[PDB]
């Protein structure tokens, strides 16, 4: 696992010591390189994981979370230099810094064998994303949104380090593989239920689940490019990932201390598919719709069936990629234009006709078409839910169309109709953006080919 | 749409468009011409039975009941030219209308190609860019100081000059613009 | 390039304070009519009539002619809603709840006459169709291990 | 003479048919002016921008940047705890909640007792 | 190895080819379009050899050949059901796609993207044959939501236009609502069989349940639509005509009850559901025909004559007869889309005209599309011995002639005679009298194009009912014997509708004026049912979605528990900690207190 972390540590140094003007350049190379890499852990085995020594170790749940935060750091990079042109040498290798110290912490957070060691790289991953949104946040409400982004996920964080060391002095281990084999049941006590909230309600903050979401639009709406980019497609999975390795220790309590959370997570994903109908800031519309995405995962989840299982982890990976190309789609209109308004720039179709097909395209798969892994991992969590309970359907079904409507709303309103008048500024696209937006859709619609790569351990 | 509206309707206009709605909505309902005809002369006689009136509140009353008559007996579907705002084709080529800006940012390359072209542009171009603060002299001047009151605009008025505000309805692009 | 004071602010009490909210919206103090002071937090925003984008003029030259909306002029709080796209507003040939009796009762009248053709159903003056083999017992699903129950059938 | 229209929410009643404009005095003529003015101004201000030959961008409207603020930044400061706001965020925000717990526990429980029973048909369910 | 296997895949996968050479210079040059319909006649040339061999042997075959996933014990692989349904409705599409491309290539000769246009039906071509040929419920899905997507963008075609833009978006609406039953048909099956294709559906489900074929029979009204989901099918009259020719006439459309037809074992063996359909499509028959008489635009009245056309289908699906469904289907495709032909290029010589009350006489100026859109409207009305006899003719008959809802039967001759009258209506009103159009006359059709893919249609239109009725092997038992007035029901309801229509229309000729009926208005409005569905659960739910949503949940309420609460309570705590005036006689005294209580509190407890 070393060969994946330290040519990462080593894209340190590299950006420190390279010329001004090939900073991008060397970053882009060789973190393309390191993704190339990391490409070599999909090889899984079945039966149990690869336990490369007593620190870290591989599964067929964190390896497609590992390739896609390596394959992420270029297109943050590709998409962060077009509005840091004029930002100083020192500052854009500070930025860079703070781009590959969080790919480390993620690239150990997904590998680590031991829950503290887990949670602790799990807190580390928050001060790169606080600095990168409190200092190179375009607005005055970035420093408000830090806060939310911070004591949110901290309030949920605290309690849960404590029933960890807590765990650690009963069972005498938080090794992973010896939580799994030495397993045992929870009574039903009022203890035993406040460390079931303690070890679930920080990854439920994660999430975001429906309640606990506030700091996400904020966080997301501020945040620079690159910022919102591994936001939406990487940390919300921390979550998840979370959950999927801590609620082996929670059978049987989660047969019944789920029903909240499991309600919460349909009627809210109904909430916010539907706040998506009425939203005047484009970026804010893709942030709820990450909301209700990950609610449907959080009931995948909750619910703890093989099937479910599968489809949260295709979902989880579907959705970063699709949320962050959107993001992509709505920065350069925001670089075209200066404003976030999606009314202000529309008939963009008759303009820009290239990445009229990119939107189009990003669009699609945001409203799960198949077969789309979108789809897949969709399908998978409602056919899990309608087992669970036949009823689901009526709000999953519900979930699809708002779902729809608003994807093509979003579509119709900013790429359809008339152009502006008065906007005159629209230059052509540029290589760098069509490139960007490529290399977001294509190992997508790729990951259609061999869906197992993606479907998780349960497969 | 090319007029400036004003801050109110006459009676005399209404009771125009009165008939104009009138006569086009019985168009819709008497399919064949001949049947028209003769409907709408008998409308026209209808009409011209009030034109001398002179007690402009029983002129009013009778607008009244007129536009009622006609809210109760309009056809549910009347005929629309197909590029009329509830036409067939009403907005059908405005994907095909692009701003004249747009040139500018061809590759020159692109440019190339039609030299012809873009040399009278750019003449026009020089001449938009001449006239400019003319225009807004001339705004300027005849602008009563409590603001503009219409959306009316000024003709030019000395030997070389252009009408204020020009640019942008001379180079409309066009109806069918493809 | 908006300054401090042209943001909308609060819910607006004395006279000057109404007509300096006019103002900042480009609205006549007769016309300006704020939401009624609730805590739902509209705030100072202007009420503005309830009608819908495609009631406006299509002949009128718009700065926006496909939202029919003119640069400056103050935007409804449902403009989104009201974009002509979406929910229309417009004046109908046939009155609301005239509309609505119609479709109703004929949507009633249909569900119930079919409750009633399914009561008295239509049929010919047939019996049943008759089939060889026991009424094929072994086909519909077989089990040839239980000696099924004779079907016989009769000449007539 | 003939059956009256009468208007709705989303059935608007028609220019045609309101007596507003047919009881006109003086001051509804030199409203109507103003309101001309105010529309004319406001068009004079936008089209000295749209002709410009120099200028190049977006021209900001005040009033689309007030729309929006007023949509999303402007609603908590405003906000006061009501009866009415009150009542409304329990019902909106809580009521929803409880009815889908209780539906769905309902039906949970019917299928788990009828799973002890012995009798729900669970033949070729293998894929859960 | 048997050709036939060879020969099904190859015809689907040559429809491919220009999809890839669509970024080959061919595409940037003006030869596309012919390429592309040389491409789907070849295809349709080969596809028919499998026809053939059906016909011949009754050859059927599945052909799973790439294994996708497998999920512990479900395996999903690309399978293709080549049975009775698929050969036959493969060429019967491709030859209706032929004809339609043909002819739009002289009716959107001038559109700028005219390739893109070509590309954009190749790609429908391409998903419905994937609908059709579907062996398991994810491949269906697979086809079903392509050809959805693919209807989105074509009726959106001119992008600029508002009214295109809400129609593509409402027909996304609709089906969406149908693929919610969709979806709660494969999660069934999956849960309940442990199976997505149709093998093991059939052999698993001997008694099958009610919810998966009411999953079933949503999806098929929301594709087909019919009553409850009818109305984007006529607004999706937005798109350029050749798209209303070949997707919302004879092929897409029918993709609904084509489901019905693929799970006929299943839905044979429950009679609510069957009932269930058979009224849904006698009412959506019946109204929708009793709307298509009133209408003035002539696209408008073709499109409700399609959901009409589709409610039979519906119903006699609901007697339990599927072949004839499939039959009706494959006979209905011929007539439907040559007449939306007809109405193209009535429209293209009258300059875009789409209202029948400005076409005048055109009986003698367009001679050949008369003659055509004469033919189809008899074939449509059932006229004997065409190709709608041979399906129409026994579909009233089987209703006749079964234990059935009478409500149904009897709203399903009231339609029938409906068709005639609205048939009359568009050949009265288009065709006969005096012109109407404008004084400069542009009427020409006089290019090969047209001429030729009318011709071809046309004669699909007077033999394919007798060639296919006598080259298919018996699935039914048929009506032998039934009184001679039942026998003959079709027809005299027909010549009614004909009667009436006629005399209704010739009474417009008289100078009288009265104004219209409340039941008129009923008709021409749609029975009012867009004016109210599409305006109040669209308000109240946008209204909701805002006001509660939003506003009072996010924006307020769950700002106020949690974040709020918090500051205000830290705020408040921190001003009563840190507002001490710094006077020490107020410590020590407090000192004094602590030290105190802690004398008292926890040192006399030990
Ligand atoms: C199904 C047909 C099969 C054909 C075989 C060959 C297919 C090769 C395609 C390769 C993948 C495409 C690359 C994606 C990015 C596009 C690149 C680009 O910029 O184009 C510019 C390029 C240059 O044109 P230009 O004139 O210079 O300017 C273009 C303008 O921007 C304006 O351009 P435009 O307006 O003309 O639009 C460009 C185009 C491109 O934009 C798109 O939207 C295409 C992307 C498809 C949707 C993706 C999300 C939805 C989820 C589906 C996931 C499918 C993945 C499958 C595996 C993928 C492997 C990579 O969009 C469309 O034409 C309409 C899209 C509607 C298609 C709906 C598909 C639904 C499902 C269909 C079946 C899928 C499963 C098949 C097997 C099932 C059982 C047999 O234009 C093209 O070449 C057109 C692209 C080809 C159309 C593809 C449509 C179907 C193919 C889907 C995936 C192929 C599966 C292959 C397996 C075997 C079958
Ligand atoms: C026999 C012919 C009947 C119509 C002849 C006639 O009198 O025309 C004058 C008049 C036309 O109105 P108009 O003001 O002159 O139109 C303005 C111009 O014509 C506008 O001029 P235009 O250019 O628009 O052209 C007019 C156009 C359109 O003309 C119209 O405007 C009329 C629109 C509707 C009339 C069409 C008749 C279809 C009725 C279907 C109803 C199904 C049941 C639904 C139940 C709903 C319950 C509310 O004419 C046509 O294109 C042809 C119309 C139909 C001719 C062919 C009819 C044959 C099909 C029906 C008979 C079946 C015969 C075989 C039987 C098979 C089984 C035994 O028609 C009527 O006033 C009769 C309406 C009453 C019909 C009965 C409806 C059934 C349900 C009633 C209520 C039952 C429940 C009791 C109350 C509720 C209790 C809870
Ligand atoms: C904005 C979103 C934030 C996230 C929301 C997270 C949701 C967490 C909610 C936890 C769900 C259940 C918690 C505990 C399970 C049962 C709770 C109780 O109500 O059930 C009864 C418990 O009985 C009584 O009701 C006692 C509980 C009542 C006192 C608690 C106060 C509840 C008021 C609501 C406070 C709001 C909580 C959230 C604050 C933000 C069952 O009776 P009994 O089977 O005999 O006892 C079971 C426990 N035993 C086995 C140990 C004995
Ligand atoms: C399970 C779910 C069942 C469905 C429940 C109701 C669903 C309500 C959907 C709310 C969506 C609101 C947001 C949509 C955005 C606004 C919008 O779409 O614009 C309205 C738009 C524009 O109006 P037009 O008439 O097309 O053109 C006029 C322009 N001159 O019209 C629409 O598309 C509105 C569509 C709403 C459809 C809702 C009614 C459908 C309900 C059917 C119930 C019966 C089902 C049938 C069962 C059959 C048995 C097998
Ligand atoms: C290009 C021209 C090529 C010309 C030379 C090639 C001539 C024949 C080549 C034969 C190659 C050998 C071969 O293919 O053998 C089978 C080989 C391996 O066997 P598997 O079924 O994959 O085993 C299980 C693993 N999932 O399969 C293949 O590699 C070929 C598969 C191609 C399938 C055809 C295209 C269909 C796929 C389209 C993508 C659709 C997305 C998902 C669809 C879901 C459907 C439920
Ligand atoms: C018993 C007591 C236990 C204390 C638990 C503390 C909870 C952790 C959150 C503490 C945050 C305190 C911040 C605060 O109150 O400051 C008030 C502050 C005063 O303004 P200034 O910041 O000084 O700057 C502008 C004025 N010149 O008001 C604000 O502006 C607040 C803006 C940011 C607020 C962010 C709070 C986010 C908290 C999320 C909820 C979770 C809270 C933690 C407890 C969880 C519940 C068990
Ligand atoms: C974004 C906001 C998220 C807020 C999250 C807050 C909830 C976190 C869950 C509770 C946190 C503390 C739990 C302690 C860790 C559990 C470890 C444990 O097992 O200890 C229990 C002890 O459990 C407790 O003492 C916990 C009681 C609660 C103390 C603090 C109260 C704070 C408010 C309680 C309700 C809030 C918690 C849920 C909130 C949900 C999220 C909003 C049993 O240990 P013994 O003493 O040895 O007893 C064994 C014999 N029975």
């Amino acid at each position: 696992m070393l060969k994946i972390i330290i040519p990462t540590t080593m894209l340190l140094p590299m950006t420190w010591m390279s010329k001004h003007n090939m900073i991008w350049i060397n970053a882009t190379v060789h973190s393309l390189l390191i993704s190339l890499i990391s490409l070599s852990l999909l090889n899984q085995l079945g039966e149990n994981s690869l336990n490369f020594s007593l620190t870290f170790f591989s599964d067929s749940l964190s390896a497609p979370l590992l390739v896609l935060t390596t394959w992420l750091l270029p297109l943050m990079l590709m998409a962060s230099q077009s509005h840091l042109s004029k930002e100083t040498t020192t500052r854009k290798k500070l930025y860079i810094t703070m781009l590959i110290l969080l790919q480390l912490f993620l690239i150990m957070t997904f590998t680590a064998t031991e829950l503290i060691l887990f949670y602790i790289l799990f807190e580390a991953t928050l001060v790169p994303t606080l600095i990168i949104i409190t200092r190179w946040g375009n607005q005055t409400e970035r420093l408000n949104a830090g806060l939310y982004f911070l004591f949110y996920t901290l309030a949920g964080s605290l309690p849960l380090l404590v029933a960890l060391v807590y765990i650690q002095n009963t069972t005498g281990s938080l090794n992973f593989l010896i939580i799994h084999y030495w397993s045992h049941p929870l009574s039903n006590s009022w203890s035993n239920i406040f460390m079931w909230l303690a070890c679930i309600m920080a990854f439920m903050v994660k999430m975001p689940l429906y309640g606990l979401h506030l700091w996400l639009p904020k966080a997301h709406v501020e945040a620079p490019i690159a910022g919102s980019m591994v936001l939406a497609a990487v940390l919300l999975k921390l979550g998840g990932y979370g959950m999927m390795r801590i609620t082996t220790i929670l059978n049987p309590l989660t047969n019944y201390m789920a029903y909240p959370f499991l309600m919460l997570s349909m009627w809210g994903m109904i909430m916010t598919s539907s706040i998506c109908l009425r939203q005047t800031d484009l970026k804010s519309l893709i942030a709820y719709s990450s909301v209700s995405h990950m609610a449907l995962v959080i009931v995948a989840i909750m619910i703890q069936t093989p099937w479910s299982f599968m489809g949260a982890t295709a979902l989880m990976i579907a959705h970063g990629l699709t949320s962050s190309m959107l993001f992509c789609l709505a920065n350069t209109n925001y670089e075209r234009v200066h404003s976030r308004t999606m009314i202000l720039a529309r008939g963009l179709q008759t303009l820009l006709p290239l990445m009229a097909t990119w939107w189009l395209v990003a669009s699609l798969t945001n409203l799960a078409l198949p077969p789309s892994i979108n789809l897949i991992g969709e399908l998978f969590i409602i056919t899990a839910s309608f087992s669970w309970s036949n009823i689901t359907i009526i709000l999953m079904g519900m979930n699809m169309m708002i779902t729809a409507l608003y994807s093509l709303y979003m579509l119709i309103t900013t790429q359809r109709g008339k152009y502006t008048h008065h906007i005159n500024n629209i230059k052509p696209s540029f290589t760098r953006e069509n490139a960007l937006m490529a290399l977001h859709i294509l190992p997508l619609l790729l990951l259609t080919l061999n869906p197992k790569m993606i479907l998780g351990p349960l497969y | 749409a090319f007029s400036a509206p004003a801050a109110y309707l006459t009676h005399q206009q209404k009771v125009l468009r009165l008939y104009k709605r009138a006569l086009r909505h019985l168009e819709s309902w008497c399919v064949h011409r001949d049947k028209y005809r003769y409907f709408a002369c008998l409308m026209r006689a209808r009409f011209d039975e009030h034109k001398n009136e002179k007690d402009m509140v029983k002129a009013t009353q009778l607008l009244r009941q007129a536009e009622e008559e006609f809210w109760y007996g309009q056809h549910p579907q009347p005929y629309i030219f197909p590029e009329s705002p509830g036409g067939t084709s009403y907005e059908r080529y405005e994907c095909y209308k692009v701003p004249e800006w747009c040139l500018d940012d061809w590759h020159p390359s692109e440019k190339a190609m039609y030299p012809d072209y873009f040399a009278k542009r750019e003449q026009w171009k020089r001449l938009r860019r001449e006239s400019w603060e003319r225009e807004v002299k001339q705004l300027q001047e005849e602008t009563p100081p409590g603001g503009p009151r219409t959306e009316a605009l000024p003709p030019a008025r000395k030997e070389g000059d252009l009408p204020p505000l020009w640019w942008h309805i001379v180079t409309r692009p066009r109806e069918r613009p493809m | 390039h908006v300054t401090k004071d042209m943001f909308p602010g609060p819910y607006p009490k004395t006279p000057e304070e109404r007509a300096a909210a006019a103002k900042k919206y480009n609205m006549r103090v007769e016309d300006y009519e704020p939401y009624p002071d609730d805590g739902m937090g509209y705030g100072d925003y202007p009420k503005l009539p309830d009608r819908s984008q495609q009631e406006r003029d299509p002949w009128y030259d718009w700065d926006h002619p496909d939202l029919r909306l003119n640069w400056g002029e103050p935007i409804h709080w449902d403009l989104d809603m009201y974009i002509r796209n979406r929910v229309d507003t417009s004046p109908t040939p046939v009155s609301w709840n005239t509309m609505c009796k119609h479709l109703f009762g004929f949507v009633a009248f249909m569900l119930f006459m079919f409750w009633v053709g399914e009561i008295y159903p239509s049929y010919q003056p047939v019996g049943p169709k008759q089939y060889p083999y026991n009424d094929l017992y072994l086909e519909r699903g077989g089990d040839p291990t239980k000696e099924p129950e004779p079907v016989v059938h009769y000449e007539i | 003479s003939f059956p009256k229209y009468k208007p709705s929410r989303l059935a608007t009643l028609p220019a045609t048919l309101d007596p507003a404009e047919y009881d006109i005095s003086p001051e509804t003529r030199k409203a109507q002016a103003e309101r001309l003015a105010i529309r004319s101004r406001l068009k004079r201000e936008y089209l000295l921008q749209y002709n410009d030959p120099n200028r190049l961008g977006v021209i900001e409207d005040p009033a689309l940047i007030r729309w929006t603020y007023a949509r999303s930044a402007n609603i908590y400061p405003n906000f006061r705890p009501t009866p009415k706001t009150s009542l409304l965020g329990a019902l909106f925000g809580i009521g929803p909640l409880f009815f889908w717990y209780y539906v769905f526990k309902t039906d949970r429980d019917k299928k788990e007792k009828l799973i002890q029973e012995g009798k729900l048909d669970q033949t070729f369910n293998i894929s859960y | 190895m048997n050709p036939f296997a060879s020969l099904t895949l190859t015809t689907l996968t040559i429809l491919t080819i220009p999809i890839m050479m669509s970024n080959s210079n061919i595409y940037k040059t003006n030869l596309y379009p012919n390429y592309v319909k040389t491409t789907v006649s070849y295809a349709f040339t080969l596809s028919l050899v499998p026809l053939l061999m059906f016909m011949h042997t009754g050859q059927e075959m599945i052909i799973s050949n790439w294994h996708w996933m497998t999920l512990q014990t479900v395996e999903l692989s690309l399978s293709f059901k080549m049975d009775y349904f698929s050969v036959m409705f493969i060429p019967v599409a491709l030859f209706v796609t032929w004809s339609i491309m043909e002819f739009s290539m002289w009716y959107m000769h001038s559109d700028p993207f005219i390739n893109r246009f070509f590309k954009y039906l190749l790609l429908f071509l391409i998903t419905m044959m994937i609908l059709v040929t579907a062996n398991n419920l994810f491949q269906l899905f697979i086809g079903w939501e392509g050809v959805g997507i693919m209807s989105f963008l074509l009726i959106g075609w001119w992008h600029g236009r508002t009214d295109a833009n809400t129609a593509a978006l409402q027909a996304i609406l609709y089906n969406r609502i149908g693929d919610i039953g969709f979806v709660l048909s494969m999660a069934w099956f999956l849960t309940h069989s442990n199976a997505w294709d149709l093998q093991q559906i059939f052999m698993l489900n001997n008694e099958c349940p009610n919810m998966p074929l009411i999953g079933l029979l949503l999806a098929a009204a929301g594709k087909s639509a019919q009553f409850g989901l009818h109305p984007w099918l006529p607004s999706a009259m937005e798109g350029p005509t050749p798209v209303s020719a070949l997707l919302h006439s004879s092929t897409m459309v029918v993709a609904g009850v084509f489901l019905l037809i693929r799970f006929y074992p299943l839905m044979e063996t429950n009679k609510l559901v069957q009932t269930m359909t058979l009224c849904l499509g006698a009412i959506t028959t019946l109204f929708t025909a009793l709307c298509a008489i009133t209408q003035n635009d002539i696209k408008k009245i073709v499109a409700f004559s399609t959901s009409s056309q589709l409610g039979l289908m519906m119903v006699t699906i609901g007697i339990n007869q599927p072949h004839l469904a499939f039959l009706h289907i494959c006979m209905h495709a011929f007539f439907k889309a040559m007449l939306f032909m007809c109405s193209g290029s009535i429209i293209h010589s009258l300059n875009d005209e789409q209202d029948i009350r400005k076409m005048g006489g055109l009986y003698k100026a367009m001679p050949f599309t008369t003659t055509a859109l004469i033919i189809g409207s008899l074939a449509l009305t059932g006229m004997p011995y065409l190709t709608g006899f041979y399906s129409k003719d026994l579909i009233i008959e089987a209703v006749n002639m079964s234990y059935t809802n009478a409500w149904a039967l009897l709203m399903t001759l009231i339609a029938t005679s409906l068709t005639a009258a609205y048939s009359t209506r568009i050949i009265f009103f288009a065709f006969l009298g005096k012109p109407r159009f404008p004084p400069l006359v542009l009427i020409n059709e006089n290019n090969p194009l047209l001429i030729n893919s009318i011709k071809r249609l046309l004669i699909g239109s007077i033999f394919a009912g007798f060639i296919i009725s006598n080259n298919i092997p018996p699935m039914t038992v048929p009506n032998t014997t039934m009184p001679l007035y039942m026998k003959m029901t079709a027809l005299i309801v027909t010549i009614m509708g004909f009667m009436l229509a006629l005399e209704l229309n010739n009474t417009t000729y008289y100078l009288k004026f009265k104004y219209p009926s409340q039941t008129y208005k009923f008709s021409n409005m749609l029975g009012y049912y867009p004016s109210i569905m599409h305006r109040l659960p669209t308000y109240h739910n946008l209204s909701m979605s805002q006001k509660s949503a939003s506003s009072l949940l996010d924006l307020i309420w769950l700002e106020t528990i949690l974040p709020k609460t918090t500051s205000f309570i830290q705020m408040k705590m921190s001003i009563m900690v840190s507002n001490q005036k710094g006077l020490i006689k107020l410590y020590f005294l407090s000192f004094l207190i602590t030290i105190m209580i802690s004398m008292t509190l926890f040192n006399y407890h030990e």
